[PDB]
């Protein structure tokens, strides 16, 4: 008889790829429009009527309305990479999408799934090969450290006195630097100057 | 399913008899039909079908 | 204007026969599947949301929601038969529905209703004739009694033990029948292993609630007391003066009571149901003293074992060994709830069939064979009996050859097949021959060893007779709404 | 895309699929600078195997300019992370091919 | 008028066997893809947001909306194969309903129900007998054992390492080796390093007391305290007086009662989770106290080495060297929460491997290579089993052609061919003969070290088989609104 009730979703054989790829592929195409020093700022205005203009990916999709599972996924994504490191948020969103959009075509071929998943396993395994390879290991190295500040405080509000923040930065860390802790290192705050 | 069991005990002859409805010695009662005919109905209905799997599309048009 | 109010569904003559009957038919058939070995039991669940697995007929019927009038007594005619002697209770359902079946193609043919009821009372009366003289009367006896609490056992889901429910109930109820009766025997469901761990107490047993107490009493002097034990000292003191070292509450003990309970070394126990209470009144000897405080030491029963067994992991007193213990209890184990539930159901009726031997020692070869038999002597009857009636003493015999038609049905053998050769055979190998289902093929039912009941027999054909005739009259009936 | 080639079997195809993947982000560079992406691959493709991937989308002058030079590093860890992140999820999804949510 | 009401839904005949079928069908195959080293995960969400990623069947059919009859006994067949021998789970689900597929198409032919449970219970006597005669008795040694964890790690994530990691699941499992209860081997995931890293603990360890405070303490006498040490020096005077120099306070403790702590050199770290609290118990062997003057000399667990170190930049607290660990850590390092994800994945299977290896020694060729070679045997009796069991058999042996069909599917591979190129090459090697699904192909399981538990297979049979048995029975579902 009825094995679930009403107020569900069952996605089954394609209609399980289809969702997730036209669910994906847009929220990926949102976040895409953010990325680089020329991405598109968005407005999240939730049903509280405060705005938010933001650039962050992490930050636009803690305000969007995401009932999807597959959407709720790309958030888990922005979130985590927001939680570890943050530079880049953004990336993680429109490369996933990208994976699944091409993804798609090689379903529709039929092509079954897990094996999707394998192909782009071992690539991926061999892209880090490669970009540990292309890499130029940096040199207490002044001048890379102040540089590589200057690349993440780009873009953005603090752009303006990126000079200033990558200085305190690579100070910051060569101080406690012993394997660097990120707890030896208090952020104090207060409204002034 | 009783046939199977009393073919493959008895040997070949035996078959069906319609008649009294119980897996008989053919041979022994005298059913016999020409192999010939055997032949034909095999290769005629295996060609017949090879033929309509062989279609993917057709035109007949009133 | 309308002849009767608004919502009142009528039904006259014939008009009224095809919906009796038919609603028989199909409730009939319904249960007809749960007859023999090959008894396909059904789950119905009530508003609660309850699962019920039976298959036991009455079981059905009395747990369907029936509000078809003629189809309400289906459900007593198979209630009575449960509460007779059990066994034939889908036997008596079936055989009503064909027996209205034939009867109604009777009248569409012109015949009078009234012709019909005369030819199928008269034929009731013969056939209640002929069963007592063909009836296979046999020997008590330990050997006799298995013989027939083995016939009894199978078609159910606990054929696989066969033997053990056998002797189980052969022990039981022959401790104590003196004129036996089925509400001697407490038969308890206890979870964990398979039934082929069931056992046989001699006592009742139940559930104590203090630990400190004397688990293991020997001949102890059980007090049985319905008052609760709130307040708690000169209660539970009135008692070990008295010398009960056994205490049976009816309602619930304080803890105070039980306390003192456990000081006292005596083995308390609260919550008992007023029915555990009787049992143990006329098992041990025991006087269900109300108050605490007239208790005395004439009204304490002797009980030789009253120890506390884990028996599946739940503890139980059991008191056994009595001085005239007249009420055993039936240990039943069972490794799923669902099996523990069948076993049981079937545990009873066995425990009816053998109370209907202690009060008929005869017995006839079921399986279709006595139905046949019968069938064959009332048609000739028929024969015998000239007028229209000879029409319906026939038909009337025709509806026995429903029961095996049934028997090769739940198993897919061709009715019409089965049934021409058994007849034959039967008209050759006598009684005896019947229909064997685990090899469909006649057989000797005697030598089988299927033998029913002849009194169970009886009230069947009596029961289901009396009670179609009756849904056959009332032709006429509007309602009142 | 070489690797898919020097690696057959049907994981070939998802290799080459998947390098397909990682020409988004540049392509989206080119997109979200207003540069034609399509046009702009044209000369970053080309101007990349040809001097070394030193080079790569001058979002600020619209084209291809060697980037270590326009002083734009990112550490390893960023790529390196982002690349795993994004695969291991869009993997788990791909491998849920049915979902039963009540309510 | 009438003998139901209207939604007394009555499905006799075979109306009630098809529904019950196809829905049973249904819902196994939702988890027919969960089946294997690479089964399809489902994120089951509860209405309310909560979505669970399981891919243990039980869990799945445990959290799922199942609102019909023949659909929560498959929730039951689940459950009775978690709770016997637990993997497998999938399995017997979806055969009880592919059994219920291969009949059909008999049914609406009019092949009688009972009759098709005659077959099909001859059918899997027959197969669970041939598991007692065609199992492979293998031997302990610490030699064998690993080879049985390297096998159960091979062909995944972790075969880059699993000659480290198979050494600790034997350990593991040697050293709390009495009948081995995974509910003692605890694994413990950190992202940080490599799997290079990961080492098996003699007890359990934790994610502190001062910046500097005794990283490495000799024998430990652990302090478990519930309450918070805030208000303070009373209560850190209580904890000296007892001897306990490691206290481990579930909830924050105090700035300056920390000060205390380095000073009479007592190791104390604050807020312990819940569940770690009680794993300390289990391990060094300490007693949990609420309040701090309820710890006494008798409340001191003790343990070899507890060490403090920065596995990844936080710094960790460890308790190995445990009297009778009989409750161990396997600390798990690696650079990611995936690896480090399959990784607690396929150690845990390794463990129950190793596991089966110690206790049952009668194994089989798993990857569905017991089942081809059944539907081998059971086509052949087919012959020797002329009339309907005959053609039954055969289907059923068909049937059992699912469990490698649906396995290879679970990956990517043609069902064919392999179905085929299996029924070959196992005809021509031995009984051995599976499908090495990591490899896609046919492949030797003696040799591919492929094995499980010869009850496995038998308690899926029987379990699954009698299932269907019961939808055929019952030929009829009231209820009654």
């Amino acid at each position: 008889i009825i094995k679930d009730q009403d107020r569900k979703s069952r996605l089954m054989g394609l209609e399980a790829l289809k969702s997730h790829i036209m669910a994906a592929k847009a929220v990926a195409n949102t976040m895409k429009t953010s990325l680089g020093p020329n991405g598109l700022d968005k407005m999240m205005v939730d049903k509280d009527g405060d705005v938010t203009v933001t650039n962050d990916g992490a930050t636009i999709l803690s305000m969007m309305d995401v009932d999807h599972q597959i959407a709720k996924l790309m958030v888990e994504l922005s979130k985590s990479q927001d939680d570890e490191i943050g530079d880049g948020t953004t990336g993680v969103v429109v490369l996933a999408g990208a994976l699944l959009e091409e993804a798609e075509q090689l379903l529709d071929r039929g092509i079954h799934p897990i094996r999707i998943a394998d192909g782009y396993e071992q690539a991926a395994r061999i892209a880090i090969e490669h970009l540990d390879k292309i890499s130029d290991s940096v040199l207490k190295n002044t001048e890379p450290l102040i540089q590589t500040a200057k690349t993440t405080l780009g873009s953005k509000v603090v752009n303006s006195c990126h000079r200033q923040m990558a200085e305190i930065a690579v100070n910051a860390v060569l101080t406690v630097a012993d394997d660097v802790d990120f707890e030896l290192i208090k952020v104090e705050g207060k409204v002034g100057g | 399913a009783k046939l199977r069991a009393f073919h493959n005990e008895a040997l070949k002859w035996i078959g069906l008899d319609l008649v009294n409805g119980k897996p008989r010695d053919n041979k022994q009662a005298g059913v016999f039909e020409p192999t010939i005919v055997k032949v034909k109905s095999l290769k005629f209905a295996t060609e017949a079908a090879i033929t309509i799997l062989r279609i993917d599309d057709l035109i007949k048009l009133h | 204007q309308m002849l009767k109010e608004g919502a009142k569904h009528f039904s006259g003559l014939e008009e009224a026969v095809y919906r009796n009957i038919q609603a028989c038919k199909e409730l009939a058939q319904t249960t007809r599947t749960a007859y023999g070995p090959n008894g396909m039991n059904k789950m119905v669940i009530n508003h609660l949301e309850k699962l019920f697995v039976t298959n036991d007929a009455a079981t059905i019927l009395r747990e369907l929601e029936v509000q078809h009038p003629a189809a309400k007594m289906i459900v007593m005619a198979s209630h009575m038969q449960e509460q007779e002697v059990g066994d034939g209770t889908n036997f008596v359902l079936v055989f009503a529905g064909a027996l209205l079946e034939l009867a109604e193609e009777l009248l569409r043919l012109g015949l009078s209703v009234s012709e019909v009821i005369e030819g199928y009372e008269i034929a009731c009366k013969k056939a209640h004739e002929i069963l007592p003289d063909l009836v296979c009367c046999s020997a008590r006896d330990v050997d006799e009694v298995s013989s027939l609490l083995h016939t009894s056992v199978m078609s159910k889901q606990y054929g696989n033990e066969v033997f053990l429910a056998k002797l189980i109930a052969q022990a039981c109820v022959s401790i104590f029948p003196d004129h036996f009766n089925v509400d001697n025997i407490r038969v308890c469901k206890i979870l964990g292993s398979g039934v082929h761990s069931s056992s046989v107490l001699h006592g009742m047993v139940f559930k104590k609630e203090t630990e400190g107490d004397v688990t293991s009493v020997k001949d102890a002097k059980i007090a049985v007391y319905s008052c609760p034990f709130d307040g708690m000292d000169a209660q539970v003191k009135a008692i070990a003066d008295t010398g009960a070292n056994v205490v049976v509450t009816g309602g619930r003990v304080a803890d105070m009571a039980l306390h003192y309970a456990n000081k006292y070394n005596i083995m308390l126990v609260r919550l008992n149901s007023k029915w555990d209470l009787r049992r143990l009144c006329k098992t041990v000897g025991a006087t269900a003293l109300p108050r605490l405080n007239p208790p005395v030491l004439e009204e304490m029963g002797h009980c030789d074992s009253v120890y506390l067994s884990e028996v599946g992991d739940t503890q139980v007193v059991v008191f056994k060994h009595e001085k005239e213990g007249a009420i055993s209890t039936i240990v039943l184990r069972g490794s799923t709830d669902n099996l523990m539930d069948d076993i049981e159901r079937a545990v009873d009726d066995g425990v009816n069939t053998f109370k209907v031997l202690t009060r008929d020692k005869r017995l006839v070869p079921g399986g279709g064979a006595t139905e046949i038999e019968l069938a064959k002597q009332i048609t000739s009857y028929g024969e015998t009996c000239p007028g229209l009636e000879q029409y319906a003493i026939k038909k009337f015999a025709e509806a026995f050859e429903a029961i095996p038609r049934a028997l090769a049905e739940n198993s897919g053998v061709k009715a019409n097949e089965v049934i021409s050769k058994l007849y034959a055979v039967h008209q050759e190998g006598n009684k005896n021959v019947g229909l064997d289902i685990e090899v469909p093929a006649v057989k000797d039912m005697l030598e089988a060893g299927v033998l029913d009941t002849y009194l169970g027999k009886y009230w069947a054909i009596k029961l289901a007779t009396n009670a179609a005739v009756t849904v056959l009259r009332v032709d006429q009936i509007i309602m009142a709404k | 895309s070489q690797e898919a080639d020097k690696c057959p079997t049907l994981e070939q195809y998802a290799m080459r699929a998947f390098a397909d993947a990682l020409e988004v982000i540049p392509m989206a560079l080119a997109e979200n600078s207003g540069m034609n992406p399509i046009q702009t691959m044209t000369e970053v493709r080309a101007r990349q195997v040809k001097e070394n991937p030193a080079l790569g989308i001058d979002c600020l002058h619209k084209g291809t300019n060697d980037m270590k030079h326009q002083h734009v590093i990112e550490t390893l860890i960023g790529k390196k992370q982002q690349i795993s992140l994004a695969t291991q999820m869009v993997r788990m999804i791909l491998k849920i091919d049915d979902i039963r949510k009540p309510g | 008028v009438i003998l139901l009401k209207e939604g007394t839904d009555s499905s006799q005949g075979i109306p009630q066997l098809v529904s019950n079928i196809s829905a049973c069908q249904v819902i196994a195959e939702a988890v027919r893809t969960t089946l294997g080293p690479r089964g399809m995960d489902k994120l089951i969400v509860d209405g309310r947001g909560k979505a669970t990623i399981s891919n243990d069947g039980a869990t799945i059919l445990k959290l799922l909306d199942v609102v019909h009859p023949a659909a929560k006994t498959l929730v039951d067949i689940a459950k009775s194969q978690d709770a016997e021998v637990g993997d497998g789970t999938t399995s017997v689900t979806l055969l009880a309903a592919e059994f219920l597929k291969q009949v059909k198409p008999y049914v609406e032919e009019g092949l009688h129900p009972q009759i098709i449970i005659r077959a099909f219970r001859t059918a899997t006597q027959l197969a669970v007998n041939k598991i007692k005669e065609i199992a492979v008795t293998v031997k302990e040694q610490r030699k064998l054992l690993e080879k049985c964890a390297m096998t159960a790690l091979s062909s995944k994530l972790i075969s880059q390492q699993k000659a480290f990691f198979a050494k600790m699941v034997v350990d593991a499992v040697m050293m709390l080796d009495d009948l081995l209860q995974l509910k003692m081997i605890g694994i413990k995931k950190v992202q940080g390093g490599a799997l290079e890293e990961s080492q098996l603990v003699a007890g359990v360890a934790f994610k502190a007391g001062f910046e500097m405070q005794p990283k490495k303490y000799h024998n430990p006498m652990i302090a478990l305290l519930n309450v918070e040490l805030e208000l303070l020096y009373d209560k850190l005077e209580k904890i000296h007086h007892s001897g306990a120099k490691v206290v481990l306070s579930k909830l924050p403790i105090g700035d300056v009662a920390t000060q205390y702590f380095a000073d009479r050199d007592m190791f104390c770290a604050g807020r312990v989770p819940e569940e770690d609290l009680k794993r300390t118990m289990m391990a060094c062997g300490g007693s949990i106290q609420t309040s701090v003057n309820a710890l006494s000399s008798d409340v001191l667990g003790r343990c070899q080495v507890f060490e403090e170190t920065q596995i990844g930049g936080e710094r960790y607290n460890f308790f190995t060297g445990c009297p009778k660990a009989k409750t161990c850590t396997i600390i798990l390092r690696g650079g990611a929460e995936q690896f480090m994800e399959e990784t607690e994945r396929s150690l845990h299977d390794a463990i129950m491997i190793v596991r089966r290896a110690i206790k049952n020694d009668s194994v089989v060729a798993g990857g569905g290579a017991i089942e081809m070679e059944l539907s081998k045997y059971l086509r052949d009796y087919s012959r020797t089993i002329p009339g309907k069991q005959q053609l039954l058999i055969g289907a059923y042996a068909k049937a059992l052609e699912i469990i490698p069909r649906q396995l290879c599917d679970n990956a990517g591979f043609d069902a064919t061919n392999i179905l085929n190129k299996l029924r070959a090459r196992h005809a021509q090697g031995g009984m051995w003969y599976g499908v090495d699904i990591n490899t896609e192909d046919i492949a030797d399981n003696f040799e591919a070290f492929v094995w499980e538990p010869a009850m496995v297979r038998i308690n899926a049979l029987t379990a699954a088989s009698e299932a269907a048995c019961l939808i055929v029975s019952v030929d009829e579902t009231i209820k009654n609104p």
